[PDB]
């Protein structure tokens, strides 16, 4: 190995931003699973 | 053919001279640490630990 | 006649991502409990 | 009487193989001093590098 | 100085990740090749004549199979013993077809497990470790050796050896009892024996340690966190687990000694699989197990059966099916 | 493009007729006029990237 | 030959000498008699080829494609015997007892794998002439068995004269009044006999030694696993040798 | 196709295998 | 009547623009048999960019 | 017909696999029709009854026995030293009752398909192009029941 | 086919000369105990 | 064959059949096996019992052992896969 | 003839519990940073 990385960071996600993206995903399975199962 | 009865399963000539040229450039390797060494001093242990 | 491989679109298509975008809260709520230093962060 | 010789002298002839793995480990470990268990005072592996 | 003296020094150092050590320069191009064949004859290759009466018995996952299934075949009976390698098959297909990749395999494992065992011997050298974990490991290499080499040059072929597969295991196991009846030999019987045994004083040695653990933790943290690495205190009782398993048979059966204690975990079972690797080893040359058909008798004479005769009717079963097209005379000799 | 295209230390383009009814991969001489912008011409290809 | 002769056992072995036809040397012209009986006819081929549908340039019409040998040296036919019958316009051949097939199997490209019996069983063969000459030319039918006796169990354990005859762990098959003929013929195993035509063509004899050799061609018909598939048309050529008497 | 999800489980299950020999948490004294 | 852009080929057709004909069983995209393509056909190419 | 269908291997408990999955219709198809009692006759008369098979048994010979326990006649496995075959003995079938009520058949290709069917219990007639029916059998509510609360127990 | 031949004689005893001359390289006098 | 007439006629009817009987069939007459049976089953396709006669190789005394069986002895069609497992079909007692 | 209903049997067999055991290792590691204190707790 060598030293420890400066460029360390975190990552964050608050709560809204998980609603966000859960409910995207779900109306994009919701719209595109039509076309999918044909 | 496969039960013949031949050397190493040399078949044709050309291996030998692959088996050769495996054991002397493996061997010239060792020479150049382990040979050229006093072949005539001895120890009185079970193991030697004479040099490198 | 649906195709088969339909399910495995949409399913995976809902699972993978939304399960990823759980993880990245989870631990945003852990490194907050983790810096407040009392009963949780361990 | 051939399945009575390819079945013992078969049968001795694995654990003399292992007559071999025991006698020589414990030779050339008995050659080297450590046939007796590791020194407390001197353990090799703590003279040695980080794990990784 | 000299470039053998480095490389000497760095084949045999401890420091690598993984030490090679000099049974490492035949053990890892052995066993990379054993790998590297089988990951790609399990998965993608061709059907393989195993009777030699060319019906070829499919076994890769291309051909329609699956993990259970898929395996390996052995090679034909058409080659039987003799040394079949790439360059001695005239082409791939026709290696493919005869059985060619299972002593491909075979071969190159046997090689890296031999040496895979040495190479234990080797890093005990250099770490200063008394020698013989590589004793024990002696018991899987004579039982790996049993069932791909000995068996298949005793019964003189290697569509006789086992297959490499799951299901094919399964097939050997079953034809080797119709053919050699397994269970009646007292070899057989004391391996049972080692991995019951075996199995026994695991979990009863794993036991009484893991019962009488020092304190060390809270409740809500967990148990095994009480053990700093590297420590020098003993982390339990072990006058504890030996009050208890003292009164828990009787007094005299318990090992006060931890290191007669430690070493009866490593005789039991390897000292029952070196008798059991020699079971399949003399049942290679056709020295079966016990045969009691037809020993109870009558005044009259008549024949009264035992289970073993029960046991018989099953042998009989699977006798007359196996190979159900590669015999043509009353006895399989082979 | 002078390689493996033209077919000098290689195998070179697959090629085929006006009609998509012949083809099989050949070495293929560059063209250097105007004729190699003609982007059907497979030669242009071997013009190109040799230039 | 006689330099075949010659070797001892151990030295043949292992070597793929014994799969192989001897090599006549000269040409002349040999006399059948009447009681003329033929010795030692081998037949080995040394090149296969199945009909297929090949990919041309824009056709599809049926070619021979050729074939690797998968069996390794096995192909080679042997210690065939049979009288010489002289009709008067020409001298005709009939087999009679000698190892007269050889099961082979030889790969295609796609990777299918396709069984034969190479057999010259019940051969009939008719040349111009009646003396041996290097221009003479005999060929003539032979009876194809199946590739298969009737005996053999299929991976089910179904056969033509023995096994079961339905499949064996589909017991829900034969329920109603159709039961399982839906898969009717997987169940029948029917032996089956076909043609094939043999060409030979002797080329180089010797009188002194009484013993011819030319070159072949024949074609036949691969196997069906007892009306499991369409057979293939055979072609092969070879080399062959005998010895008149 | 069906085979395919057999191929998946084992390379799969090889690569966990790889992380756990090379990537492993490495004990420390102290 | 059967070529690769019906079998729905996607990356099949890159390998036979540039030079790849043959493959480990034998058969061709043109038709003509082949006793060995060697290391590169589209086996070779597959597990080489495996590797 | 509701009495005759309990009178079915197929819809035994015990005839089940566990990997296999779905209702029991996915066996063999939607039943539709009870197609009679078969009463096999040799060609001296007497009664013969088809030897039925036990739960055990995936694969079983169909045997043909008499009131008292002779074997009379069965399908060989081995046909080439047949003493008991169904061309030496003349096994005619005679259906009663069902959709083949007075029907004889009495040559061997069609008795052998009948002493097939009625090894296992009765016989009926079903739809197995409904379901896409393989054709081995499942498990009742009742097995599946008795799997997963004694596992669980 | 007697190319892939000559490949595998070379790559034994390349490997084998490794291994016997291996602990012919003072093999013994490499122990954690003295040099 | 999933039905094949004439199976009594093999090895158990106690009335034989020629072209497509194993050589075991014929063991069951005193006096055939093994020599008259080697005859037998060793040659071609029989149309009847007179067809019995006219082996190359009888004596009177081949002759009269087919003589005394004549009944029990009868010709059928021959189907090919019993014709050629005449002499071993795999069955040993 | 394979039941489709088992591809969604192991692809979730294996993909629901085992990105499970990965949420609780990214928190795990997100706690003992969120303590640490030093450029990643935040
Ligand atoms: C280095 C480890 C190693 C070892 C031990 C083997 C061993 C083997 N390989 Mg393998 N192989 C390896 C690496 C290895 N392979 C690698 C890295 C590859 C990838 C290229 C392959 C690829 C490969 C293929 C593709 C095939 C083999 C095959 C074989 C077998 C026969 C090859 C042969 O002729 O050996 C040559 C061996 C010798 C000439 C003998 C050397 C032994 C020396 C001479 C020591 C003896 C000392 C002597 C007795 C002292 C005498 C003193 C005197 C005074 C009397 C054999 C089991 C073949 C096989 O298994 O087919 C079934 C086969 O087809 N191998
Ligand atoms: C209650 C039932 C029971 C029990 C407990 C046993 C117990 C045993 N039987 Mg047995 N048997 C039974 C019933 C039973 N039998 C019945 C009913 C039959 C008749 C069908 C048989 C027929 C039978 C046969 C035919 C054989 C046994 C054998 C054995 C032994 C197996 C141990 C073994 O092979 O490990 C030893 C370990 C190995 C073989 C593995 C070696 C693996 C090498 C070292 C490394 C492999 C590494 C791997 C490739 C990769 C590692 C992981 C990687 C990611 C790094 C053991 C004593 C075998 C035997 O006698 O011993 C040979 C044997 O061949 N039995
Ligand atoms: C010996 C001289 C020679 C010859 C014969 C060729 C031959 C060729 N060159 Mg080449 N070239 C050469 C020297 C040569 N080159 C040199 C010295 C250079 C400088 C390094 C170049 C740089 C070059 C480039 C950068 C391009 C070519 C292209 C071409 C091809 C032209 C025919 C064609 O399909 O273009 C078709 C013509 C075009 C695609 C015109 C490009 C204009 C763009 C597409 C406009 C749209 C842009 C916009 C962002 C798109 C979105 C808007 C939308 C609403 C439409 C042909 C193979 C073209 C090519 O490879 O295409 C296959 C190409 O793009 N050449
Ligand atoms: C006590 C529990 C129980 C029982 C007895 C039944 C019984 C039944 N269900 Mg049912 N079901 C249950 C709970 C139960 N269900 C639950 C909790 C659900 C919600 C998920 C369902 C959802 C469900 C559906 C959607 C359907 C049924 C159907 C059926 C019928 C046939 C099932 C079959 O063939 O099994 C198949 C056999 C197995 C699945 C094997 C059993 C489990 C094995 C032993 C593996 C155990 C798990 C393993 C250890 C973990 C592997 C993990 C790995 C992949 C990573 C049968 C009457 C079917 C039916 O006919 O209905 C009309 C149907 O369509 N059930
Ligand atoms: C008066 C009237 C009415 C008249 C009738 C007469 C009458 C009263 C009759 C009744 C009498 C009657 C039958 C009573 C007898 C009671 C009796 C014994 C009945 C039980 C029957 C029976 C069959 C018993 C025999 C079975 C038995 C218990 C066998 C014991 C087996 C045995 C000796 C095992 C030892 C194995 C062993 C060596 C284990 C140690 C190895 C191991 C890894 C252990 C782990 C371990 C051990 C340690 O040691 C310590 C330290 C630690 C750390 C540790 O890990
Ligand atoms: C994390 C998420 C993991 C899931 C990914 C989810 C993606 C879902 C969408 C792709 C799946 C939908 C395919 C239909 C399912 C189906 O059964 O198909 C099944 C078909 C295969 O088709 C099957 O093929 C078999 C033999 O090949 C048999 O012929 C079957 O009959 C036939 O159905 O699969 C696909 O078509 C997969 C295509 C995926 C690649 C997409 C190519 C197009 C991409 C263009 C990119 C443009 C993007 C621009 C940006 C916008
Ligand atoms: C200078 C720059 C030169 C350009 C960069 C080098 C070329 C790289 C281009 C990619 C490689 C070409 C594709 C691979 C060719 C291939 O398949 O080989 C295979 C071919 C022979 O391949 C044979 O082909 C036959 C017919 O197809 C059969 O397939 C045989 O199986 C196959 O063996 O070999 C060559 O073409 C090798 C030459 C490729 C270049 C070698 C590397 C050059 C590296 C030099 C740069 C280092 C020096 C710089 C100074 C420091
Ligand atoms: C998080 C993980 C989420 C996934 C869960 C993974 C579980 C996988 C195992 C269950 C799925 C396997 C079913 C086969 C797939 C299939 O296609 O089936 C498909 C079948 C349905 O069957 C379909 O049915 C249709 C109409 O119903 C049509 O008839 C179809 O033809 C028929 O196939 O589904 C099941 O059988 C699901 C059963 C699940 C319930 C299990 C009941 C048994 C439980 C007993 C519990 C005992 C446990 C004791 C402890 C051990
Ligand atoms: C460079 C050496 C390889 C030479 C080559 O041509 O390979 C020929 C063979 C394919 O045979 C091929 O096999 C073909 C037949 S078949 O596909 O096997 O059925 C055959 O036609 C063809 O001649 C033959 O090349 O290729 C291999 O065996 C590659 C094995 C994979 C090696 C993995 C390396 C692991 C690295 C880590
Ligand atoms: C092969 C591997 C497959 C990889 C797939 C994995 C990645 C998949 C998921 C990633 C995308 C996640 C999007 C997160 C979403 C997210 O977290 O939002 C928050 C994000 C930025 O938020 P901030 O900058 O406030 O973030 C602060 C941070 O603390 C957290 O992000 O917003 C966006 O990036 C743009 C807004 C998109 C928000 C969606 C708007 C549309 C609303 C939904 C519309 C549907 C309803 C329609 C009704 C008609
Ligand atoms: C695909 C498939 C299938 C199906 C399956 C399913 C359908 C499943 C489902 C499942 C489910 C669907 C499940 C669920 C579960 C859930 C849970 C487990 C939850 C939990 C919860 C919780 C966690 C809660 C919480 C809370 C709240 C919210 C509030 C307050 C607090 C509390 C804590 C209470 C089957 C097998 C048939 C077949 C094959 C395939
Ligand atoms: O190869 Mn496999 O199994 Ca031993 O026994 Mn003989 O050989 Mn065959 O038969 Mn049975
Ligand atoms: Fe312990």
């Amino acid at each position: 190995m060598t030293g420890p990385n400066p460029n360390k960071q975190a990552v964050e996600l608050n709560r809204t931003s998980l609603y966000w993206g859960l409910l995207l995903i779900f109306v994009l399975a919701v719209l595109f699973s039509s076309y999918f199962f044909n | 053919t496969e039960g013949t009865n031949e050397w190493f399963g040399v078949d044709d000539l050309r291996l030998l001279a692959v088996l050769f040229l495996g054991h002397w450039a493996i061997l010239s390797l060792w020479l150049g640490s382990y040979g050229d060494s006093n072949e005539d001093e001895d120890f009185f242990g079970e193991i030697d630990y004479s040099a490198r | 006649e649906v195709q088969f491989g339909a399910y495995l679109a949409v399913l995976l298509g809902t699972f993978l991502p939304a399960l990823f975008l759980v993880n990245l809260f989870i631990q945003t709520e852990a490194r907050k409990a983790g810096k407040a230093g009392g009963q949780d962060s361990d | 009487p051939r399945s009575w010789l390819c079945c013992s002298h078969f049968f001795l002839a694995f654990f003399f193989l292992v007559g071999h793995w025991w006698h020589s480990g414990r030779a050339r470990a008995a050659a080297a001093g450590f046939e007796k268990g590791i020194n407390r005072a001197n353990e090799p592996v703590l003279s040695m590098r980080p794990i990784d | 100085v000299s470039l053998w003296e480095r490389f000497c020094a760095w084949i045999t150092s401890t420091e690598n990740r993984l030490y090679i050590g000099w049974f490492g320069c035949l053990m890892f191009p052995t066993l990379l090749t054993a790998t590297s064949c089988f990951i790609i004859a399990f998965i993608a290759a061709p059907p393989v004549d195993i009777d030699g009466i060319r019906e070829p018995v499919a076994g890769s996952l291309l051909y329609g199979n699956n993990i259970i299934s898929g395996a390996v075949v052995p090679s034909s009976n058409a080659i039987g013993m003799h040394f079949y390698p790439i360059w001695e098959a005239a082409s791939i297909d026709e290696w493919l077809y005869n059985g060619g990749p299972y002593q491909l395999i075979v071969l190159h494992f046997l090689l890296g497990v031999s040496a895979y065992m040495g190479r234990e011997w080797e890093l005990s050298y250099r770490l200063g470790m008394r020698p013989w974990i590589f004793v024990a490991f002696s018991a899987p290499v004579a039982a790996a050796s049993a069932v791909f080499l000995v068996y298949p040059i005793g019964q003189g072929s290697f569509s006789d050896g086992m297959p490499l597969g799951i299901s094919g295991t399964f097939n050997f196991m079953l034809v080797f009892q119709a053919e050699h009846n397994i269970l009646m030999h007292p070899f057989h019987m004391a391996g049972v024996a080692g991995v019951f045994g075996g199995s026994l004083f695991s979990a009863m040695h794993g036991s009484l340690v893991t019962s009488s653990l020092i304190r060390e933790t809270t409740e809500n943290e967990s148990t095994n966190y009480g053990y700093k690495f590297g420590q020098e205190e003993e982390t339990y009782n072990i006058v504890a687990a030996h009050g208890y398993f003292g009164r828990l048979i009787f007094q005299y059966a318990s090992f006060n000694n931890s290191r007669a204690l430690h070493f009866f975990l490593a005789l039991w079972p390897v000292v029952g699989i070196w008798i059991t690797s020699m079971g399949i080893s003399t049942m290679a040359f056709n020295l079966n197990g016990f045969n009691f058909n037809q020993s109870v008798v009558d005044s009259q004479g008549r024949v009264i059966n035992t289970w073993a005769d029960i046991l018989n009717r099953a042998n009989l079963g699977i006798e007359v099916m196996h190979e159900r097209n590669a015999h043509n005379f009353p006895l399989d000799l082979a | 493009g002078a390689f493996h295209v033209t077919g000098l230390f290689g195998p070179g383009i697959w090629v085929s007729d006006a009609y998509g009814i012949t083809g099989k991969v050949q070495p293929v001489a560059p063209a250097w006029g105007a004729d190699g912008f003609n982007p059907f011409n497979p030669g242009g290809i071997a013009a190109h990237h040799i230039a | 030959k006689s330099q075949i002769n010659e070797l001892s056992y151990l030295q043949v072995k292992g070597t793929g000498l014994a799969n192989r036809c001897a090599e006549v040397v000269g040409e002349d012209s040999i006399k059948p008699k009447p009681g003329a009986k033929l010795v030692d006819m081998c037949i080995e081929p040394k090149a296969w080829a199945v009909e297929e549908e090949v990919g041309k340039a824009g056709k599809t019409e049926k070619k021979f494609v050729n074939s690797k040998v998968m069996t390794r040296q096995t192909y080679t036919l042997d210690a065939i015997e049979g009288p010489i019958t002289v009709d008067g316009g020409k001298i005709t051949f009939n087999e009679k007892e000698g190892i007269d097939y050889a099961a082979t199997t030889v790969q295609l490209p796609g990777g299918e794998r396709v069984p034969f019996l190479f057999t010259v069983k019940d051969l009939v063969a008719k040349g111009n002439g009646d003396t041996f000459k290097p221009g003479f030319q005999m060929g003539g039918d032979f009876n194809t068995p199946s590739y298969r006796t009737g005996l053999f169990l299929d991976p089910k354990g179904r056969g033509g004269t023995t096994g079961y005859d339905m499949a064996v762990a589909l017991p829900a098959l034969q329920l109603g009044e159709e039961g399982d003929a839906e898969l009717f013929g997987e169940n029948n195993k029917v032996f089956d006999i076909t043609q094939g035509r043999i060409e030979m063509e002797v080329n180089k004899v010797n009188a002194e030694d009484s013993e011819i050799g030319g070159v072949f061609v024949a074609t036949q018909l691969s196997d069906t696993d007892m009306g499991s598939k369409t057979p293939k048309k055979v072609l092969t050529k070879g080399i062959f040798y005998a010895k008149v008497d | 196709m069906e085979a395919l999800v057999y191929t998946f489980l084992l390379i799969g299950t090889l690569m966990v295998i790889f992380f756990a020999v090379f990537f492993r948490e490495t004990p420390r004294i102290l | 009547l059967n070529p690769m852009w019906r079998q729905g080929m996607f990356v099949m057709p890159f390998m036979t623009r540039l030079g790849i004909t043959d493959s480990w069983g034998g058969w061709s995209i043109t038709g003509e048999s082949v006793s060995n393509p060697g290391i590169w056909s589209f086996e070779g190419v597959a597990l080489s960019h495996i590797i | 017909d509701k009495l005759a269908f309990y009178d079915y291997i197929g819809n035994n408990p015990a005839k089940g696999g566990l990997f296999r999955a779905g209702p029991m219709n996915k066996g063999d198809g939607i039943a539709e029709a009870w197609l009679g009692h078969p009463i096999f006759r040799d060609k001296e008369g007497r009664e013969l009854t088809v030897r039925r098979m036990p739960a055990f048994f995936e694969t079983f010979p169909v045997i043909l026995v008499d009131k008292d326990g002779i074997i009379r006649a069965d399908i060989p496995f081995r046909r080439a030293e047949s003493k008991y075959s169904i061309e030496q003995v003349g096994v005619t079938v005679d259906f009663y009752g069902g959709k083949l009520n007075g029907q004889t058949f009495k040559d061997a290709p069609t008795v052998k398909k009948f002493a097939r069917k009625a090894q296992l219990g009765e016989v009926f007639e079903f739809d197995r192009t409904s379901l896409e029916s393989d054709g081995v059998f499942r498990s009742s509510p009742r097995g599946w029941y008795t799997y997963g609360h004694a596992n669980f127990a | 086919m007697l190319t892939l031949k000559i490949l595998v004689y070379t790559t034994v005893i390349f490997f084998v000369s490794l291994f016997i001359f291996g602990f012919l390289s003072s093999d013994p006098s490499r122990n954690p105990n003295r040099k | 064959v999933i039905d094949y007439e004439n199976i009594g006629y093999l090895g158990g009817s106690s009335i034989v059949d020629i072209n497509n009987a194993n050589v075991r069939a014929y063991l069951k007459m005193p006096g055939m096996y093994p020599t008259v049976a080697g005859k037998i089953v060793s040659h071609g396709p029989y149309s009847g019992v007179a067809d019995l006669y006219k082996i190359p190789g009888l004596s009177s005394a081949e002759a009269d052992v087919i003589k005394k069986y004549e009944s029990r002895l009868t010709a059928k069609t021959p189907s090919p896969d019993y014709v050629i497992d005449r002499i071993n079909n795999g069955l040993y007692r």
